[PDB]
């Protein structure tokens, strides 16, 4: 059981918080990603093979040159950034119609929810349009990176709905 | 898919294990004093005023052939008697310069490919040692490279690397394709 796993949010969202998170059990000081990252981690007796892809405006060109072999898309949202949820709606949906990722299963982090006014899971499964998307299984996991919780809830959606 | 490309490097493989790969210069500057990133392509081919790295270089440069990165390590390198030729693996964040600054390109004798935000050490193939300048060892495998991870990649294609080349905001090049399509505004 191993599973390919594409990272993928807009800048800031808590990407490469998560990846290092699962993988140190530790909260890092992160850099802005302008490649990637890649690591494995194992959990319920599967290995997730992880590629955390920078998020920046001028290079999400790139994401579509990681996406074959993709067996699940996790796409982290920062819950606090109202101002670009719009954004990362439009982002989500170019990056599942891709031929390639058709057969991909969704994990949304709804990230940062300990900040203040953070949008909870159903506002994030409205604003990004969720509903829309009928042709295999989602599921919005709300999330705090730097606490770890709700990362491992995630990992355990993606065991269940793979096969 | 399963090219790879060589990099003239003086650190050896304990270091950059322990670095997690061969990390750009802008890293560890903004680790140290918060500055941003370059990734300017133009930038990182150009270098400083003077002509040298910057400082918050985003890229690492790689060779194209062995014989390439020897000469690289015959240059830049002479002064050390023991260096490094590391094998890597294709990915989509390396960039072929040429192609990608076009005709603008500052050193096209370079035939450089680089790499936005560095190489992991899972990239690394492995390394050939050089001592006094020559090759003397076979290449030594890197137990920590993950062919499967690289082997349905390549590196990303020019067109993707455009709206990175980032020449100055008044350079003709904005005006004209292939990047008048990312062009800045007022370029
Ligand atoms: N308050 C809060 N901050 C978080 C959380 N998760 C990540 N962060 C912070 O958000 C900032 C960005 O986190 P990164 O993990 O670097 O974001 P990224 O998605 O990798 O960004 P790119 O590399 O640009 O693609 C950092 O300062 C993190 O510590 C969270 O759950 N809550
Ligand atoms: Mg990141
Ligand atoms: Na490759």
């Amino acid at each position: 059981k191993e599973m390919r796993i594409l990272m993928l949010g807009l800048d800031a969202a808590g990407k490469t918080t998560i990846l290092y998170k699962l993988k140190l059990g530790q909260s890092v000081t992160t850099i802005p990603t302008v490649g990637f990252n890649v690591e494995t981690v194992t959990y319920k007796n599967v290995k997730f093979n992880v590629w955390d892809v920078g998020g920046q405006d001028k290079i999400r060109p790139l994401w579509r040159h990681y996406y074959t072999g993709t067996q699940g898309l996790i796409f982290v949202v920062d819950c606090a950034d109202r101002d670009r949820i719009d954004e990362a709606r439009q982002e989500l949906h170019r990056i599942i119609n891709d031929r390639e990722m058709r057969d991909a299963i969704i994990l949304i982090f709804a990230n940062k929810q300990d900040l203040p006014d953070a949008m909870k899971p159903h506002e994030i499964q409205e604003k990004l349009g969720l509903t829309r998307i009928r042709d295999r299984n989602w599921y919005v996991q709300p999330s705090c990176a730097t606490s770890g919780d709700g990362l491992y809830e995630g990992l355990t959606w993606l065991t269940s709905n793979y096969k | 898919n399963d090219d790879k490309l060589y990099r003239a490097d003086s650190r050896p493989p304990d270091e950059i294990k322990q670095s997690g790969g061969l990390m750009p210069r802008g890293q560890s500057e903004y680790f140290d004093r918060g500055t941003q990133m370059n990734i300017n392509l133009y930038d990182h081919a150009r270098g400083t005023q003077t002509g040298f790295v910057r400082h918050d270089d985003g890229y690492v440069s790689t060779s194209i052939s062995l014989r390439s990165a020897h000469l690289v390590g015959q240059t830049i390198l002479s002064g050390h008697s023991t260096y490094y030729i590391y094998v890597i693996a294709t990915a989509p964040n390396m960039f072929n310069v040429n192609d990608v600054l076009g005709a603008y390109s500052p050193h096209p004798d370079d035939q450089d490919v680089s790499a936005l935000g560095g190489i992991p050490y899972s990239q690394i193939y492995g390394w050939y040692r050089v001592h006094f300048g020559v090759l003397d060892e076979q290449l030594h495998r890197n137990r920590g490279y993950r062919d499967r991870y690289y082997s349905n990649l390549d590196i990303a294609p020019a067109a993707d690397g455009y709206g990175l080349a980032g020449f100055p905001p008044e350079h003709r090049a904005w005006r004209e394709e292939p990047w008048i399509h990312h062009a800045p505004p007022g370029s």
